């Protein structure tokens, strides 16, 4: 797969960053209350809620306080795009101002969708190349262009024929 | 008159019926078979109200409000329970046989039947039996036929036959198997058949051109615009979706084109959606074609234009007033040339002089319907100015209107009017080189060469007023028919003289001016109408400039080494060999245009101008009315690399880069101020529409309806990030629904008609002061000039009779509503409707040549031999040959020219 | 086009006003006798078929409401009537009266129906045998069970 | 004479009293469908009318609502004074069990009203929001600053000429706002927040962080001497969105206000729309709506009681709600004239399993909360107010009933057939502290379980949608089979249902107090005005008047004891 | 364990097919206008027999709130919300689902409804008069009165 801007131990580093992820769940709105450490210690920011203009600086500041390597998971339609609130007081998406690694649709998403997003982030972390040290080697981060989850899951989704009727519980 | 509706007192017009009087008051009565332009017939039985004898009456009686006069002291109830139950029952009876078709029906969301079903509150079906079904017909490329959806309201036949004068649509059958259509499959033959898609309250007659690329009404982006396909200036609402122009709706203008368009304006819009249009500036370097953005195109053009000694500019009657003015400012006043030929310019300037100096009032298109006798000289109105022909048909039916009014029959009781006035009609005298479509209602048709038509006009003017120059050599039978014309015109209270520049004869315009002056001197309330060729022919005539021949002379002599051609193909106004030679000699050609023309192969730079859909501007009517057209959509919203600016914007920024080496993308109001400051006879165009700072209680005017969908998905395949809403700095309209389109808003520019409960074209009732009247706060548009205090003198240049000289063939112009206009004949749906190119011959001339009907003859014009199949024309005269103007290879400038070497190929 | 009359109305003089006061009209004064072997539902069905197919198609109540009454009468003649059919016939009679339609064809059409429902209602009610249904079951959608 | 009929309420005794006091030409009575007498008052008599209503024999004691309205585009103003803007004041007399609405008309060039804060202290935040969203100045207001938008905001969003949709994002303004938040504590002027005596060398300023909101604290040592909370960080523009969606398509937005509520939030909106539409829903619709609202009320009460001190009960409730509606948190299931679908076959078993499992949990929660002595020492007596403070601050729900005032909307002003259910309204003593509120929430949980038991025992058979033509959408099987039903469905889901021009009002007992929708239709398919009164706004405004002289930990306990979420505050 | 979802669950949106195997969507655009967020876009196209179908059909799932108003507004039961929630993505552009990402190979939750069997518009396999509760077309030239 393509990558966008001595080998076994790099894989071990990716494995350690993959299996050790300390999240910082930002509350924001109802997505966090569906889902229900300091930003210095956290390496994952889970933004789940409406990005209001009055606390977009709060999100930006708490993201800047985090330390590399850092990853962002955006839960719900508000954090992905603004959702149903295309309105004067709402920022239309988290990725307007901070980069997002995984997106989850929903309003709110289920908690096991958050677990699925954690699995996807673990794969993305395990298949990436980052500098080993700040004095030796290339100081560039190579994100891998993963195959999209809708192209990967297309066959089993299109193969669906019948569903249970909505007259039952 | 005073009426009492539900205990509330209203003051109405007593000459109205109750339906139109109550709809004018804002009351909602359901109706199908009534139309404001068609009258009342009482078919659908939907408009029932309860009329009481007096104030102290409670029983009452159900009456049809469309058939009941709004007399003084009337007492009615709309919300009476019996009336509401009966109206719901009528809707239910219509619903019994209606197909389950709304998702796959083009009328959905725009359907009067849907609106009236919801308005009566009928939503529960208890009919359990079968539905009658019908076969459909093929009605041609424009109208799609779906007979299942018919509610038998008879609006189509009343419009098409009684109003429009068509003959091939009718009602067939009986009890509940009534069928509305043609006697057999075939194209509907009326030039105004396209108004059936708004006349029909259901989805029987639908816009087939729109149906190919269908979208719902709530998804359209609309703008108020002016039709660009002839000089009548009918108000239109073009609506677009996904970056392409989807539909042309009628925009109600009570002064011009009230409810109706012609088929050219309604269906010839398809050239806007052509894929060969220039979408980005292109500079030819060697054999390569480098694509530029706006900035470096302006810089390179300014550098090359600064290095040249003299720059000339060639305008067009297609372009707006602002575009031609911007070209005139860029090249200078003395270097600006109107893009039309010398004879065309002479006829156009004479028509302008007659209109604004002849002392005779020129009527608006709606006012044409109130004249008592019509003389049409040389102008094939139905093929060149079609809506004038429709208005002339109404003016002719005015005699039956007067006869019925003499028997105290109400104005709206149309069936009684047509029964009283059986075949009596106001006099119509048409003159042409052959038969016209107005001959069915014409009192007399004169088929003659344009010299003889002019001589007939001069003879009529002399017989009305002996001070006019006389005509020598009139035959006694022609003299008797002239006397019939003179008796009909002299007895008319409001005679109307219609002529125009399409005959290719200056003398026809002079004769029409003489007839109008002679009738003015007798005290008649005479009006005169001039039909020009193009959308802004009158504006280009007012602005003035040299002819195209002078510009080609400047290019060929080498006095001009740079030419800027604005929206002109130059082959319709001059010979193509001369134009190609002059443009090949010039070391710099810059073509500012929105259509891929044949002169762009010689062009060093092509500026991708916008069409009427993507531009704002002002165009001048054939009656001298300045009208704004507003931009429908931003072309760069979907394709980000599209650089398609207004022509005045291109030329103003080019002038600014020529002077101060900085681009200046100006504003429309600035250019309009420049026009009204420099050209004082175009000063009326400032008042055509309010400027860009106009607001309705602080908000702009919406281009799209409130329920516009796909706001976060229509561009999502390009990018999931929703782009910036395009900002309109030129006009008061916004490229969003965040704006006002209220029916009670104090404005005259209405992009589209929608009211809650009224989704169909019947929503225009809410936007009018009275139904069928004007718009509530005035119709848009302003007359540039008033009637002159003193008129002209008589034109003494009476031409001689036509003489067929051997070897020469006078070209008689034949115009086609589908084909003669340039941009509309570029539209793909016109190609099926376009007649095959036939060269028309007299039987005697074809017998002299030995030529039969259908064999191909070759003729040479300007040293160019072209071949056409022969059609025999009995109405044509000997020594004349008939040619279809504006088709492929036959320029309209050929009208009146002679022909050489006509022989069988 | 005239209303049916019973044995009690046989003693009335054949005048315009005397028969007008009885709930009918004199008409052409050519009377037709209906014996006990003729079913009134079939007779009115034949009458309404004539009146429905002799409509001119101009106006909505006759053109679209006479065929509905015809189909209801065919159902009642076959015994396939459903509840609300007699009420539908009565409101068709009430809404096809004078002034509701464009001409007098439809009031004359609904006069026999009105008179036969008024007098011989037992046959029209005997035509109704099936429960009312114009909607079938759609598999995944629970119906709105009105009362 | 249906419950949705347009009435003028001229037979209300308050109209006669105002007529005898001020004269017959001093006010204009408007006939509405609000169920409330609406009188237009001159601006120069507003304080006189308010003080007269404060002093009646059964006086109007609570300012329920105060907001503005842009009347410029309203084309149906028959029988109304000439107004470009207007301000309305909804006042409630609990003793009279009545309410009145006062409307003051304002011309566009003179947009100032006398302040109402001397008569009713909750008018402070209500007038601040009216200034923020409409630009209407209130003369005599102490700190008339913006409360929803930031202070450096241009324009007033609820005006008709303000664009609703989101503007283009600017990274420069984001960096500027982050810079301002960086130096906010450095340049904290204690006058742009209404404070005074800013820095006796002992007053310290603190900024802090059920939703996220910042409260500015003035401390003398450890004591709180003054505090102003900064709200608006969760402002979604739900009312502006009300003017941009159709009547049908706005229902999910009703859901997202008070996200613990769900169908409880849907209920007052659809009831007010049905008042506008002239719809009387059948009994099965009433029982379905009551049952879902009580399930969500139990869920919210369980979350409040647990977070005051848990998961399995809420999981069972969300499983039942997901079975019925298809979604846990935001069902969007109520409709104009009914509900989206019928009850699924098998809902009886799920509700019976939930009801046969809940009383043991009720006993567990009573043991965990009422008999906990450490909780009874921690929560008793901290931030307690009486009936007088509850009335003057618009406190509703558990706090108002904990002050001993027996005012529940389900019994005082019954809606959706709540009068057909046998249940009790628990009231407390004269003191509304944390422990009394928790006791009342537990007793309300028990009564909601009783209501659910009655919903299960006799569930009416019938339609889940009304027979009205304005029922949106129509029943789906008739839509798929019948053409007139298809036409109605087509126009209702696309252009929208046409509500005839009127004003309606519905107030309900939400999970945290009284929630109300005030809807103005101008005859169109969208709302001309959607005003949402939420209890959390009035409960947050009462906080500075109840912790004067307390500690910061007492403030934290008070925040935990007041049932509120910030989406309800800011909407 | 696998997560249980009720049959009414409002998860991933699909487009379904009629029992004859053709796609149910007639591109009537009712779902797009009924969407409160505006995240459905489609274009009507027509086959040679006259059958309406979506030329394209895209849903912005980064914008969708899974409220089910599109399914409620569909008059053909083409668009359906299904019990499936696993829809996470790496790029937000990959949350734009086109028609080949939505069109399943069966009827979904409504196994038998066919809109075209009810519509009076003629298509292939269904002439005039062949829809439900439809009589055969009587020609205007027929001999019967
Ligand atoms: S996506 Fe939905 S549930 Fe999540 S924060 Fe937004 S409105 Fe709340
Ligand atoms: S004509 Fe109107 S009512 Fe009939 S199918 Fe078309 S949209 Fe529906
Ligand atoms: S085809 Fe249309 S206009 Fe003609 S009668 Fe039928 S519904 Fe009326
Ligand atoms: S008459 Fe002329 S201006 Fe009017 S619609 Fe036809 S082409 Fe256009
Ligand atoms: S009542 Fe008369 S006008 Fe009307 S359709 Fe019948 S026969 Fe024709
Ligand atoms: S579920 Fe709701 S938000 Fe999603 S596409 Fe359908 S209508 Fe739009
Ligand atoms: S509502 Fe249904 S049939 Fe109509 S466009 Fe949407 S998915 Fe297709
Ligand atoms: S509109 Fe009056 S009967 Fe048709
Ligand atoms: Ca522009």
């Amino acid at each position: 797969m393509d990558y966008t801007l001595m080998g076994k131990l790099n894989d071990m580093v990716n494995w350690g960053r993959k299996n050790s992820i300390w999240p910082y769940n930002f509350g924001l709105s109802c997505c966090y209350v569906e889902m229900v450490a300091s930003p210095r210690q956290a390496d994952l920011m889970v933004v789940a809620g409406t990005c209001f203009t009055k606390m977009a600086p709060v999100i930006q500041r708490l993201y800047d306080q985090m330390l590399e390597p850092k990853w962002v998971i955006s839960m719900g339609a508000c954090a992905n795009s603004g959702g149903m609130y295309d309105i004067y007081s709402v920022v239309q998406g988290v990725d307007k101002f901070i980069p997002v690694d995984v997106y989850i649709p929903g309003c709110p998403p289920r908690p096991e969708a958050y677990m699925q997003a954690l699995m996807l982030l673990q794969e993305s972390i395990g298949k990436e190349r980052r500098p080993l040290s700040w004095v030796v080697g290339d100081q560039g981060v190579y994100r891998a262009n993963m195959q999209s989850e809708r192209e990967r899951k297309r066959g089993e989704r299109i193969a669906v024929t019948n569903l249970r009727t909505p007259d039952e519980i | 008159a005073t009426i009492h509706v539900d205990g509330k007192e209203y003051e109405v017009n007593g000459a109205d019926n109750l339906l139109e009087a109550c709809l004018s008051l804002g009351l909602d009565i359901p109706y199908f078979c009534w139309h404001p332009a068609l009258g009342s017939v009482g078919a659908c039985r939907q408009c029932a109200v309860k009329q009481y004898q007096n104030a102290e009456d409670t029983r009452g009686r159900l009456v049809m409000s469309c058939m009941t006069p709004a007399s003084d002291g009337t007492f009615i109830s709309i919300d009476d329970e019996e009336a509401k139950q009966f109206r719901e029952s009528v809707v239910e009876w219509l619903m019994t046989n209606h197909p389950h078709d709304c998702p796959v029906c083009e009328e959905g969301g725009n359907c009067h039947l849907q609106d009236m079903t919801v308005m009566t509150g009928h939503s529960f079906r208890r009919y359990r039996f079968t539905k009658r079904t019908h076969r459909n017909q093929d009605l041609g490329p424009f109208i799609s036929h779906e007979m299942n959806r018919c509610i038998a309201c008879y609006r189509c036949v009343r419009y098409y036959k009684d109003y429009a004068g068509g003959t091939d649509l009718g009602v067939y059958g009986a009890h509940d198997n009534v069928y509305f259509g043609r006697p057999e499959d075939g194209t509907l033959e009326s030039e105004f058949s396209g108004n059936l898609v708004e006349i029909c309250p259901t989805g029987v007659f639908t816009d087939k051109t729109h149906s190919e690329r269908y979208n719902r009404k709530w998804d359209m982006q609309f703008a108020p615009s002016i039709c660009q396909q002839c000089s009548i200036g009918c108000n239109i609402s073009p609506g677009e979706r996904y970056g392409e122009l989807r539909r042309i709706e009628n925009r109600y203008n009570g002064t011009v084109n009230h409810y109706f368009l012609c088929d050219r304006g309604r269906f010839g819009y398809g050239y806007v959606n052509l894929k060969d249009r220039p979408r980005q500036p292109v500079q030819r370097r060697g054999d390569d074609f480098i694509t530029l953005n706006a900035e470096q195109a302006m810089q390179g053009a300014a550098d090359i234009l600064r290095q040249s000694k003299k720059v000339i500019g060639i305008g067009s009657p297609r372009a707006s007033v602002e575009s031609n003015f911007a070209l005139r400012e860029l090249v200078g006043e003395e270097n600006f040339y109107t893009g039309i030929a010398h004879g065309e310019q002479e006829r156009l300037q004479l028509a302008l002089k007659v209109l604004r100096e002849g002392g005779i009032y020129t009527p608006a298109l709606r006012e044409i319907e109130s004249y008592d006798a019509v003389l049409v000289l040389g102008e094939d109105v139905t093929q060149t100015g079609a809506r004038v022909a429709l208005a002339v048909r109404q003016a002719v039916k005015g005699k039956a209107r007067e006869m019925a009014a003499a028997q105290k029959v109400a104005d709206w009781q149309i069936a009684a009017i047509l029964n009283i006035g059986q075949r009596a009609k106001h006099p119509l005298f048409v003159t042409n080189v052959d038969d016209t479509r107005l001959d069915d209602i014409a009192a007399w048709t004169y088929r003659a060469p344009v010299e003889d038509q002019a001589r007939l006009g001069f003879a009529i003017a002399h017989a009305l007023d002996n001070s006019a120059p006389a005509v020598d050599g009139i035959e006694p039978e022609l003299q008797s028919k002239i006397d019939v014309i003179v008796q009909a015109l002299a007895g008319a209270k409001k005679p109307l003289i219609i002529s125009g520049t399409n005959a290719g004869s200056l003398e026809v315009i002079q004769a029409a001016a003489n007839v109008a002056k002679a009738l003015k001197g007798r005290g008649a309330d005479v009006g005169i109408t001039m039909i020009a060729r193009s959308v802004n022919s009158m504006g280009l005539g007012i602005m003035g400039g040299g002819s195209l021949e002078e510009a080609l002379t400047e290019l060929e002599t080498g006095r001009a080494d740079a030419v800027v051609v604005l929206e002109n193909d130059l082959h319709r106004h001059a010979s193509a060999t001369r134009v190609n030679a002059a443009l090949a000699k010039a070391p710099l050609v810059m073509v500012v245009d929105h259509q891929r023309t044949a002169i762009m192969e010689n062009a060093h730079l092509v500026l991708s101008a916008a069409s009427f859909a993507e531009s704002d501007g002002t165009v001048i009517n054939n009656e001298g009315r300045a009208q704004r057209f507003f931009q429908v959509y931003d072309p760069a919203y979907y394709d980000s690399k599209t650089v398609m600016l207004e022509s005045w914007r291109w030329l103003h920024s080019l002038h600014s880069t020529l002077l101060s080496r900085e681009v200046d993308w100006t504003q429309l109001d600035h250019v309009i101020d420049a026009v009204v400051a420099k050209i004082p006879e175009l000063a009326g165009i400032k008042d055509a529409a309010p400027d860009a700072t106009f607001r309705i209680r602080g908000q702009k005017l919406a281009r799209e309806p409130h329920r516009y969908s796909g706001r976060t998905a229509m561009r999502a395949n390009i990018s999931v990030h929703e782009p910036r809403q395009p900002q309109d700095i030129d006009t008061m309209f916004t490229f969003s629904m965040e704006g006002n389109n209220q029916p009670t808003a104090h404005r005259s520019q209405v992009p589209f008609a929608w009211a809650p409960g009224w989704n169909s074209p019947q929503a225009w009732n809410k936007f009018q002061d009275e139904v069928g009247g004007k718009l509530r706060f005035g119709d848009p548009g302003v007359r540039l000039f008033e009637t002159s205090e003193n008129g002209l003198d008589y034109f003494t240049s009476v031409p001689a009779r036509f003489q067929p000289q051997d070897g020469k063939w006078r070209i008689a112009p034949y115009y086609h509503l589908f084909g003669s206009d340039e941009l509309s004949q570029r539209a793909p749906v016109f190609q099926s409707r376009m007649p095959q190119p036939y060269i028309k011959l007299n039987p005697a001339d074809a017998a002299k040549l030995g030529v039969n009907a259908g064999t191909r003859v070759s003729f040479s014009y300007d040293g160019n031999t072209v071949t056409l199949p022969v059609e025999i024309a009995e109405g044509l005269t000997a020594g004349q040959v008939g040619l279809p103007m504006g088709m492929s290879g036959i320029a309209p400038v050929l009208a009146g020219a002679h022909l050489e070497d006509l022989k069988e190929a | 086009g005239t209303d049916f009359l019973t044995e009690a109305h046989l003693d009335l003089p054949m005048e315009f006003e005397s028969i007008g006061k009885a709930g009918s009209r004199l008409g052409t004064a050519l009377a037709m006798a209906v014996d006990h072997e003729i079913n009134m539902v079939s007779l009115v069905r034949n009458l309404e078929e004539f009146f429905a197919r002799e409509s001119c198609g101009w106006c909505t109540p006759c053109r679209d409401g006479l065929p509905w009454s015809v189909k209801i009468l065919r159902a009642l003649e076959r015994g396939e009537g459903q509840p609300g059919d007699i009420e539908t016939l009565e409101q068709l009679c009430r809404f096809l009266g004078p002034g509701k339609t464009f001409c007098a064809h439809a009031p004359g059409a609904v006069e026999p129906l009105q008179s036969a429902i008024k007098y011989f209602r037992e046959e029209f009610e005997a035509g109704i045998k099936q429960p009312f249904s114009n909607t079938h079951l759609i598999n995944g959608i629970q119906p709105n069970l009105l009362k | 004479e249906p419950a949705w009929q347009t009435r003028d309420h001229l037979d209300d005794p308050v109209i006669g009293e105002l007529r005898n006091r001020f004269g017959p030409d001093a006010f204009t009575v408007q006939a509405t469908r609000t169920g409330v007498p609406v009188v237009w008052i001159k601006r120069e008599q507003l304080l006189e009318v308010g003080d007269f209503l404060k002093k009646l024999p059964k006086p109007y004691v609570m300012l329920f609502d105060l907001h503005g309205m842009d009347e410029r585009l309203r084309t149906h103003r028959e029988g109304l004074p000439a107004a470009d803007f207007s301000v309305f004041y909804h006042l409630i007399s609990i003793d009279r069990n009545r309410d009145i609405m006062l409307k003051v008309a304002l011309a566009e060039n003179d947009l100032h009203v006398p302040t109402f804060t001397k008569l009713f202290p909750n008018a402070n935040w209500y007038e601040r929001e009216t200034w923020d969203l409409f630009g209407i100045t209130f003369d005599g207001h102490p700190n008339l600053r913006r409360i929803m938008m930031p202070q450096t905001w241009k324009g007033h969003p609820l005006r008709k000429d303000y664009p609703a949709r989101a503007t283009e994002f600017s990274p420069f303004e984001l960096t500027k706002a982050k810079q301002d938040l960086e130096m906010e504590a450095l340049t904290f002027k204690p006058e742009e927040w209404g404070m005074k005596r800013g820095t006796n060398e002992d007053f310290m300023f603190l900024n802090l962080g059920h939703g996220a909101f910042r409260i500015v604290l003035q401390l003398d040592g450890e004591e709180i001497v003054d505090c102003v909370p900064d709200i608006g960080y969760h402002h979604r523009g739900a009312e502006k969105m009300g003017e941009r969606q159709s009547w049908h398509s706005y229902i999910p937005y009703t859901d997202r206000i008070e996200y613990l509520g769900g169908c409880v939030n849907e209920m007052p909106y659809v009831l007010a729309v049905e008042k506008l539409a002239g719809i009387t829903v059948p009994d099965r619709v009433n029982v379905i709506r009551v049952m879902l609202s009580e399930l969500f009320r139990i869920n919210s009460h369980l979350l409040y009681i647990s977070t005051f001190i848990a998961f399995t009960d809420r999981q069972k409730i969300y499983d039942l709600v997901e079975a019925i509606t298809g979604f846990r948190m935001h069902p969007a299931w109520f409709r104009i004239g009914g509900v989206a679908h019928d009850l699924p076959r098998g809902w009886d078993r799920l509700l019976r399993e939930f009801l046969d499992w809940m009383p043991k949990r009720l006993a567990s929660y009573e043991k965990a909360a009422l008999q906990n002595t450490i909780l009874k020492g921690r929560s008793q007596g901290v931030a307690a107010y009486g009936a007088k403070e509850a009335l003057e601050w618009g406190t509703t729900g558990a706090g108002l009933r904990a002050t001993g005032i027996d005012f529940d909307v389900r019994k005082a002003r019954p809606y959706s057939g709540y009068e057909n259910f046998d249940f009790e309204i628990p009231v407390g003593g004269g003191v509304s502290d944390c422990y009394t509120r928790v006791m009342l929430k537990v007793e309300e949980l028990r009564q909601s379980l009783r209501i659910l038991e009655q919903c299960l025992n006799n569930m009416p058979e019938g339609p889940f949608k009304a027979d009205h033509p304005l029922t949106t959408p129509p029943p789906k099987e008739r839509t798929l089979q019948h053409i007139e039903t298809l036409i109605t469905h087509f126009l209702q889901v696309s252009w929208g249902p046409v509500m005839p021009a009127n004003e309606s009002f519905q107030m309900i007992e939400a999970t945290k107090g009284i929630n109300s929708y005030y809807l103005t239709s101008d005859g169109s398919t969208m709302s001309y005005r959607t005003r949402i009164r939420t209890p959390s706004y009035a409960h947050l405004q009462q906080i500075p008047a109840a912790i004067r002289g307390s500690l910061v930990s007492d403030l934290i306990v008070y925040l935990g004891s007041i049932d509120f979420v910030m989406s309800d505050v800011d909407r | 364990e696998p997560v249980y979802l009720p049959p009414r669950y409002r998860g991933r949106i699909v487009l379904t097919r009629d029992p004859d195997g053709e796609e149910r969507c007639v591109a009537c655009n009712l779902c797009a206008v009924a969407c409160p967020v505006g995240c459905i876009s489609l274009q009507k196209a027509e086959t040679k027999d006259g059958r309406w179908y979506p030329e394209f059909f895209r849903i912005n799932f980064s914008r969708c709130i899974f409220c089910g108003l599109c399914e409620e507004a569909c008059p053909t039961t083409a668009i359906q919300l299904t019990p499936d929630f696993e829809m996470g993505e790496y790029k937000r552009q990959d949350l734009v689902y086109e028609k080949e990402d939505l069109l399943i190979s069966g009827p979904g939750k409504y196994p038998e409804y066919n809109f075209y069997r009810m519509a009076g518009m003629a298509i292939d396999g269904k002439d005039k008069g062949e829809a439900e509760n439809e009589a055969k077309p009587i020609d205007v030239k027929s001999l019967l009165p």
